[PDB]
């Protein structure tokens, strides 16, 4: 399934760092923890968020496990 | 803006004191003065004090270099350059600056193991001397060479209330890079983190959300003492098998609310644990060195019918009780106490469960050299147990500490085997439902 928003892609390149996989397997529909990410990966997600001028946070991970609606809760 | 939290009307005189007493250089000067966390202190009177040990061999090794990375990781890190005192009963934090490092150097005898110089020196005197609240700069470097200088040991000694699991490996992987010469991001310093936990608390505190939610979450509980020279006590098991969407570290909370509710006699259970503190919007804040490290409250309330609660109801319950938390985690417990609760402020936490989700194992690619790490530590709980989880590859291991008055080998070992076999249970049959 296709990146379609500016937020998904830049919410994947922060995946792709953190979780240290290749940006080219991450689709809007992949689960943070499914790819094997858990609460000090999304301090750090969160982290690099911000950098990026996104603004989210643990919990928003949590509750929004898949990329896709991760991009939309973000701000 | 410096000295802002000093709780000292002329921060300058103190120093000004410290060096005439001889206890920290007399060319340094005073950047900053601030409280001691609560978390800092927890570690400070515990005696926790580490020597992280990197054994260095070959040809190309450079020693001038090594010195010079000493010197400029403390000038790069500003908690490296930070000393502790009391005033009035209360841990404060000096943060130096123009200091210079100097490594103490030992030159072996031919035939001399390197590393056993370092354990002599740590066992004789570095640890059993240690006090950190009389002001001497708790991070210190050793130097052992054999002839030869190809085989060498680093040691970087540091006090807890100086580093944390997220920001010890880029103590390792700064150190790296200033001795290959690679370039470095800017970064903060833990002052910083401090400085920004303060200016987003409210003044009124009746008005502030976070002390809000810790008054409703811990409305009606009760935290129990579950257990009235120190003890380490281990018990590995096969990695657990994850339910979907619960991670390692709810299931280990999950299983330790399990058996305190037996153990206990009771269906709502607190107990303390151990969250990172860096879910902050802060510049840097992921990778800034210092001890963010916070224990706060966890409360698990099965159901007063549980007849038909399962294993997967203990840990989506289990695991929204931490999540609720996130934004509310890193003040102070003592806050949480006085400002959100009937118990005296200075209740201590009585069990703590730390899952380490961090990193285990530890590099120095230092450029042909081969380098091995190693560490010596010291750790003395006072009346609290812990619960350390560690996720290896080929195990998940359980570790029970605490002093023997509190908890006895046997004891321990009870422990460590029934929290294990909640686990492996949980994991294996999630559906099941509590009456096992
Ligand atoms: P998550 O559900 O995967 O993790 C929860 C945690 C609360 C276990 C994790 O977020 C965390 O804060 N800390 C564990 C790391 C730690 O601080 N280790 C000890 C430092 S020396």
């Amino acid at each position: 399934k296709q990146l379609s928003t500016d937020a998904e892609r830049e919410l994947a390149n922060i995946w792709a760092t953190v979780l240290d996989i290749p940006i080219g397997t991450i689709s809007a529909s992949d689960n943070f923890f499914f790819r094997g990410g858990h609460s000090i990966d999304a301090m750090k997600a969160s982290a690099l968020g911000r950098a990026a001028g996104m603004s989210f946070g643990v919990a928003d991970i949590f509750d929004h496990p898949v990329l896709s609606e991760l991009a939309s809760v973000a701000v | 803006e410096p000295f802002s939290l000093s709780p000292i009307k002329d921060p300058q005189a103190l120093h000004k004191e410290l060096c005439s007493k001889n206890v920290i250089p007399v060319t340094s000067t005073l950047e900053d003065l601030l409280p001691a966390t609560q978390a800092q202190h927890v570690f400070i009177k515990r005696g926790t004090f580490h020597s992280y040990n990197w054994t260095i061999k070959g040809r190309s090794l450079n020693m001038d270099r090594l010195r010079e990375t000493c010197q400029s990781l403390v000038d790069r890190h500003s908690i490296l350059r930070t000393s502790f005192v009391e005033h009035e009963g209360h841990p404060i934090q000096l943060v130096l600056a123009n200091l210079d490092v100097k490594v103490r150097e030992v030159q072996c005898w031919p035939g001399e193991d390197p590393m056993e110089v370092c354990k002599a020196l740590w066992d004789g005197k570095d640890w059993p001397t240690l006090n950190v609240l009389g002001g001497s700069l708790p991070v210190r470097f050793t130097l052992v060479s054999c002839p030869g200088n190809e085989h060498v040991v680093l040691t970087i000694q540091i006090s807890h209330s100086q580093w944390d699991g997220v920001s010890i490996p880029k103590l390792f992987s700064d150190f790296a890079a200033i001795y290959n010469q690679t370039p470095l991001p800017p970064t903060s310093d833990f002052a910083h983190y401090l400085y920004h936990r303060v200016s987003s608390a409210r003044e009124d505190v009746q008005q502030d959300p976070t002390f809000q939610f810790w008054r409703h979450y811990l409305d009606g509980a009760k935290m129990a003492v579950p257990f009235a020279q120190t003890l380490w006590t281990f018990k590995g098991i096969v990695p657990p098998t994850l339910p979907s969407g619960i991670t390692m570290a709810t299931l280990v909370k999950a299983a330790t609310a399990l058996f305190l509710s037996y153990h206990l006699g009771s269906r709502d259970v607190v107990f303390g644990h151990t969250v990172n503190g860096r879910n902050l919007p802060m510049d840097n804040i992921e990778s800034l060195l210092g001890c963010t490290l916070n224990f706060v409250p966890l409360r698990v309330t099965f159901p007063e019918d549980s007849t038909d609660w399962t294993v997967m109801d203990l840990l989506h319950h289990t695991q929204t009780q931490y999540t609720r938390a996130l934004s509310h985690e890193h003040v102070e417990l003592r806050d949480i106490f006085q400002h959100s609760t009937n118990w005296p402020a200075e209740t201590p936490l009585s069990l703590i469960v730390q899952h380490q989700n961090i990193d285990l194992s530890f590099s120095l690619p230092l450029r042909s050299l081969d380098v091995q790490y190693s560490k010596f530590a010291r750790f003395d709980p006072l009346d609290e147990v812990w619960i350390f989880t560690e996720p290896h590859a080929d195990r998940l291991e359980v570790q029970v500490c605490a002093n023997s008055r509190v908890l006895g080998q046997e004891q321990a070992t009870e422990l460590a085997n029934n929290i294990s076999a909640i686990i492996t249970k949980f994991s294996t049959d999630p559906t099941a439902r509590l009456l096992d």
